[PDB]
């Protein structure tokens, strides 16, 4: 299987529209060597998606989201879902590869009764202990403090890419707009400006938070050289017994 | 393909799919500026990025994009286009169009109105043949008003005639009867469904012939009087009343009736005044005799295997008489060259009613270019989707030679090299065709798939030869993934040391049987021995690419590997068809019978909500027996609409959950299976 | 004659008086103190060295080049103290300017006192009261909240942390609470959630107040978050010097040893 074949595939299969769904494991098995990946827990907590798999010989791990259910949203089960797999994988000298598109975490009172902050907290510090090289590449979406939390740049992240159709914000251009220009009260033009400066990936690109904005039919290319680049990686952390896990 | 003669500098292509991208291509090798249009789901297709302008023209639905005229109205005022072109079918039938657009400033890449109006209609048609003097099919004059009126013409015509429908068409309203009760009884039957079908309830009587050869003749014409008949062609296998394998040259005629039937079309398009490229049917018998049978005012869908065997663009051409240039050719100027054929491949499954439809994505699509005297006439690329609303058309295959033998082995070829994941095809039948002996003889009929295989299509019945060769293709594969499984790198810390196994003792489970097989590696090349036969397989064993070729004792064959699972279970296509196999040791073959088999009966009949979001709307109707290409409803939840469409048979018992209906997890939307 | 000499007393003046008298009205009309003042509680007396006194944001957008929307120290004050005898690093958060939303500079004063707590080998001790991320920043408020977090992970095991959450705290704001080893919360004044309960009621359709959202009873009775729970501020600090007594100053020094009878 060669490490530069390319995947026409994945130009399209984003919606352009927001509101409509689609499912990762096919762009995980489009980039992924010989479209093979062993699943780990694939009935339970469907809202994210963990495995192995191959590419260019060499074991990686693959953590992503799934918008087909749940819209994407991070909860309590997959928060420790993908943080116990991250921790393994950092244990044995695994690679990582990350695909983002989340809206943020899931509300609710079942949610915050059972304890989100926690569980999040868990997937954010296995995300950030990480010492193993780590790709991150943005789809679609990533709104507010779930954007820091799925390893993003400031992380001690290697490289991060973004697709044309995805962008980075605080949070929903509604909101934003309804508690910015609260005293205009006039929302007519304001969302229009504000979907027509804020609402692409360009912000976070002018600032370095992420490397380039690439074509989706590159991304096993891009991956594959990081990785290939990424291997020889050693950084060094103030000694201690052990840290202290929020479990 | 001479630029230097000035021609039309913009054209418009109303139209989708393959067709849309042969205009482009023809437009673009005269140096024309090309401007299309797309629904709203089409923004991404081969054939919007392929041109240079686009203008979207509404909805997904074709009622309201491509069937919508002011759309198209708008659209040709804003691209100030000079030209149109409709393609075939959707409205390159449609008269008002074709007068509207004549009317302000705009021409019309097409047949006259008066053509149209003429030859729309089937009662006028065979009326102006008969005064065309042409031959024409025997039956009743005029419209049959009851079945006493049938039964008495049918006294002098007699039993085996054919109650027709009257206008319409689309391979439905033709009831066969034999009997005089059964003539009444047709004749009310179809006096029923004439209003459902169309709603003009006029009846036509016509005698049937039995086993007839459905042999097609292509007409060009001009404004300056002159006519062109491009050979023939014949199309004979059809599903469905629908043509899927089609041959240029006809081997059931000799030149004498080949000339007559084109001096006949070209005297019948004289009589009607045509010009632009147009086609007419014919039906003949064993007998060889031919009687004129309707006449299309649009593109062939078979112009490509026709263009073949003559050298001439049936596009270029009729975009210059739409100029006003006379033709540059003459009667004796046309000969044919060599033998081609074109075979149609759908979207559908062949496994039932010899062709349904299926909706799907596809993850993997390549053609096979660099085989000799291959083309490919495609609307498609890799991560497309086919849709429900529009033709499950994928693409056309084309391929010519020196002779019928070596365009069938070369179709053949290609059919075996051809790469479509995610959606399913009927590339099987096709190939199962060509490869018949009645086929290969040349006695075929309208009628061929209709008793070749009367219990319907069931696949390649592979002989005990090619048997033996698939279990060692098989074992092969299996083995070398097996070897390739155990090549790691060098660690310098623990070092690996490789078993030393020789012969590999398999068992194959194939349909209902299981065979012993006995594999042996001597480096690229395997011995295995199957029940006693003793086999060679030998290729480079690339585990990554979608095609491999193998050598099975001489004999060179082309595998694909669609699916592979850890637990031996393997889908392997294999001369076209796809087998099944499973494949394990010879100690977990002995093992497995210790296994109780499980069962799986469940209950499959309430369809608890997957999640609380509520239906926002059900497009489909209580009380549904369709079994796939139809979704059921979609729910909409967390501002997210997600729909649990169901690619399997769910018969609808009873609808619970109707548009506007709010369900939590957990509650029975609809009774299915 | 220069002006760069009461510019100095106005600067420090408008440090010291946050960001209006209005609001810290506004604020004691609740109930809930300053953070300087909160600081001096904590801190014994005359032992307090502040620093990044002067600092301001660099924000050019959504009209804030203005001078109206410009306070110096944006709404956190940082330094050293000590604590019967042994050094500390603490931070507090202003609710007054801008509802102790964070921002660069913010997250960098943060930044460069956690540095100098980890290099120094002290402990961090946290007041926390924002009302999130700065909206109008950008990504911004995300980096600074990303960066803080790193150092969160980076000194756990080494430093001990504690937080000390006195107001309603939202946002992204609320995980760095999470990585620290202790939480601590104030009855009736103090408040950890992720979103609005306006937000709840959009989504899930149930009606749901802000007290038993995100409440300290809800936190700390059922819920497992929190640690303990003080009816008030002075209390509150008083049991945290009280527990701090307890914490060896560093992973590399043995647990303390005090004279016993
Ligand atoms: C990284 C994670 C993200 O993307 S968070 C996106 C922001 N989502 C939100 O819901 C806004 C956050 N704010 C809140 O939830 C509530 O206001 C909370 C935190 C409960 C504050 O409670 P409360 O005491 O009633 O505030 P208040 O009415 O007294 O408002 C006073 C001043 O506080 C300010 N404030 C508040 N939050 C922010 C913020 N995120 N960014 C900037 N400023 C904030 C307000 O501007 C307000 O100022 P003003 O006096 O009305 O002019
Ligand atoms: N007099 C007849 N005798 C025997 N068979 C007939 C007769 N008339 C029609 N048929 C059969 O019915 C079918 C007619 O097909 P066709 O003429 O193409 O209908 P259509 O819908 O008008 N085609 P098109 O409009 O070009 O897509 C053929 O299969 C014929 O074999
Ligand atoms: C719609 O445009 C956005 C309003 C709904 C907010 C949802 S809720 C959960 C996610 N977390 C967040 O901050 N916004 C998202
Ligand atoms: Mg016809």
């Amino acid at each position: 299987d060669p490490s530069d074949r390319l995947v026409p595939e994945l130009d399209t299969i984003v919606p352009l529209e927001s509101t409509k769904a689609y499912n990762m494991v096919d762009i995980i098995h489009s980039v992924v060597d010989e479209r093979e990946f062993f699943e780990i827990m694939p009935n339970y907590a469907k809202n994210i998606i963990v495995g192995f798999a191959r590419m260019n010989g060499r074991t990686v791990g693959i953590v992503g989201n799934q918008p087909k259910v749940a819209s994407g949203c991070l909860d309590i089960n997959s928060s420790v879902k993908g943080a116990r797999f991250v921790r393994f994988c950092d244990a044995f000298n695994i690679p990582l590869i990350t695909f983002v598109d989340v809206p943020g975490f899931l509300p609710g009172t079942a949610q915050e009764y059972g304890g989100i902050i926690r569980h999040g907290a868990k997937l954010l510090y296995a995300f950030a202990e990480a010492t193993v090289p780590k790709v991150t590449v943005i789809t679609r979406k990533a709104y507010g403090g779930a954007y820091d939390v799925m390893s993003s740049k400031h992380l001690c992240g290697d490289t991060n890419y973004a697709w044309p159709t995805a962008e980075i914000a605080v949070m929903g251009a509604k909101g934003a707009v309804e508690i910015i220009f609260k005293g205009h009260e006039n929302v007519e033009a304001a969302q229009a400006e504000y979907i027509e400066k804020f609402a692409n990936p360009f912000p976070a690109a002018v600032r370095g938070f992420v490397d380039d904005i690439i074509q989706p039919s590159s991304t096993r290319a891009r991956i594959c050289c990081d990785l290939d680049v990424l291997a020889s990686k050693k950084v060094q952390r103030p000694w201690r017994k052990h840290a202290n896990i929020p479990l | 393909y001479d630029p230097n003669e000035k021609t039309f500098d913009k054209i418009l292509v109303a139209n989708r799919g393959e067709i849309a991208c042969r205009v482009i291509r023809t437009c673009k090798k005269m140096g024309i500026k090309t401007v299309a249009i797309h629904s709203d789901v089409d923004a991404s297709s081969v054939h919007v990025k392929m041109a240079d302008e686009a203008v979207c023209v509404g909805p997904a639905p074709t009622s309201k994009s491509y069937l919508n005229m002011d759309a198209i109205m708008e659209a040709i005022k804003k691209t100030r286009a000079q030209a149109v072109h409709p393609g075939y079918g959707f409205l390159s039938e449609n008269k008002e169009f074709a007068r509207c657009l004549a009317a302000e400033d705009v021409v019309f890449i097409g047949p006259d109105t008066h053509a149209i109006q003429a030859m729309g209609d089937k009662i006028e048609s065979k009326l102006l043949a008969k005064k065309a003097e042409v031959n024409t099919i025997p039956g009743f004059d005029g419209v049959v008003k009851d079945a006493e009126e049938a039964v008495r013409i049918a006294r002098e015509i007699g039993y085996p005639v054919m109650i027709k429908a009257s206008a319409g068409g689309g391979g439905k309203g033709m009831r066969i009867a034999w009997d005089d009760e059964e003539t009444r009884d047709g004749f009310r039957l179809s006096s029923q469904e004439a209003a459902s079908s169309f709603g003009d309830d006029r009846l036509l009587i016509e005698k049937f012939i039995d086993n007839p050869r459905h042999i097609e003749i292509q007409v060009l014409g001009d404004k300056h009087g002159n006519a062109l008949w491009l050979n023939e062609r014949e199309c004979s296998i059809q599903r469905r009343n629908q043509k899927v394998v089609e041959e240029a040259p006809s081997i059931f005629l000799d030149a004498e009736t080949r000339r007559a039937m084109g001096e006949q079309a070209v005297a019948l398009a004289r009589a009607v005044k045509y010009s632009s490229a147009g086609t007419v049917e014919f039906l003949v018998d064993s007998k060889k005799n031919f009687y004129f049978l309707e006449m299309n005012t649009r593109l062939q869908v078979e112009h490509p295997v026709t263009e073949c065997i003559t050298g001439l663009d049936l596009v270029q051409e009729m975009i210059r008489v739409a100029k006003g240039y006379p033709l540059r050719h003459k009667q004796a100027d046309i000969r044919i060259n060599g033998w081609a054929v074109e075979c149609r491949v759908y979207a559908e499954d062949p496994y039932k009613s010899f062709g349904l439809p299926s909706i799907g994505r596809l993850s993997q699509y390549q053609e096979p270019l660099h085989l000799p005297g291959v083309r490919v006439d495609s609307g498609i690329q890799p991560g497309s989707d086919i849709s429900i609303y529009y033709d499950p058309m994928i693409s056309k295959l084309i391929t010519y030679g020196s002779d019928r033998t070596e365009a069938l082995k070369r179709m053949a070829d290609a059919l075996d090299n051809y790469v479509i994941r995610g959606v399913t095809h009927n590339i099987a039948l096709l190939r199962e065709v060509i490869i018949n002996s009645r086929f290969v003889k040349g006695d075929i009929s309208t009628k061929f798939l209709s008793d070749v295989y009367p219990d319907g299509f069931k696949g390649h019945m592979l002989t005990k030869s090619e048997k033996n060769q698939l279990l060692a293709i098989a074992s092969s594969l299996f083995v070398a993934f097996q070897l390739r499984a155990q090549h790691f790198q060098e660690n310098s810390r623990m070092p690996v040391i490789k078993p030393d196994i020789a012969n590999w003792e398999l068992s194959v489970k194939l349909h209902d049987k299981v065979h012993t097989v006995v594999a042996s590696n001597n480096g690229s090349v395997f011995s295995v021995e199957v029940d006693g036969s003793k086999l060679n397989v030998t290729s480079t064993w690339n585990l990554a690419s979608p095609l491999l070729s193998v050598s099975v004792d001489g004999t060179q064959r082309t595998v694909q590997c669609l699916s592979r699972e850890a637990g031996g279970n393997m889908s392997i296509q294999f001369l076209g068809t796809v087998y099944k196999v499973n494949i394990l040791t010879r100690l977990a073959a002995e093992l497995n019978k210790f296994m109780l088999e499980k069962v799986t009966e469940d209950t499959s009949s309430v369809l608890r909500s997957p999640m609380p979001g509520v239906v926002v709307a059900v497009s489909v109707k209580p009380g549904d027996a369709v079994a796939e290409g139809q979704e059921i409803c979609v729910i909409e939840a967390m501002k997210m609409q997600n729909s649990m469409t169901a690619g399997k048979t769910g018969t609808v018992k009873s609808v619970h959950c109707q548009a506007g209906d709010t369900v939590g997890e957990g509650d029975l939307l609809v009774e299915l299976e | 004659a220069t002006s760069v000499n009461e510019r100095i007393e106005n600067k420090r003046r408008t440090a010291l008086l946050g960001g209006g008298q209005r609001r810290i009205d506004a604020q004691h009309k609740r109930g809930k103190l300053t953070a300087r003042e909160r600081i001096s509680l904590l801190l014994d007396p005359g032992s307090f060295v502040e620093s990044d006194m002067f600092v301001e944001h660099r924000c050019a957008d959504f009209g804030m080049a203005a001078d109206k929307n410009k306070f110096p120290g944006d709404s956190v004050v940082t330094g050293r103290g000590r604590i019967n005898g042994r050094l500390v690093y603490v931070f507090s958060q202003d609710f007054t300017v801008f509802g102790g939303s964070l921002s660069g500079a913010h997250a960098q004063k943060i930044c460069k006192i956690m540095d100098q707590a980890i290099t120094v080998g002290a402990p961090v001790i946290g007041l926390n009261d924002s009302g999130g991320a700065r909206i109008q920043e950008g990504v911004e408020s995300l980096a600074g909240y990303a960066d803080i977090f790193l150092r969160n992970v980076t000194a756990s095991g080494v430093i001990p942390q504690i937080s000390l959450i006195m107001g309603p705290c939202a946002g992204g704001a609320v995980y760095s609470p999470a990585l620290t080893d202790f939480t601590f919360m104030v009855k009736d004044t103090s408040y950890l959630f992720i979103t609005g309960p306006d937000v709840v009621k959009s989504v899930t359709n149930e009606d749901v107040t802000q007290e038993e959202l995100g409440g300290a009873k809800t936190h700390t009775t059922m819920s497992g978050v929190a640690h303990r729970a003080f009816e008030n501020d002075v209390d509150a600090l008083c049991n945290l010097r009280d527990f701090f007594n307890y914490l060896p100053l560093s992973s590399q020094d043995p647990a303390p040893v005090r004279e016993c009878h």
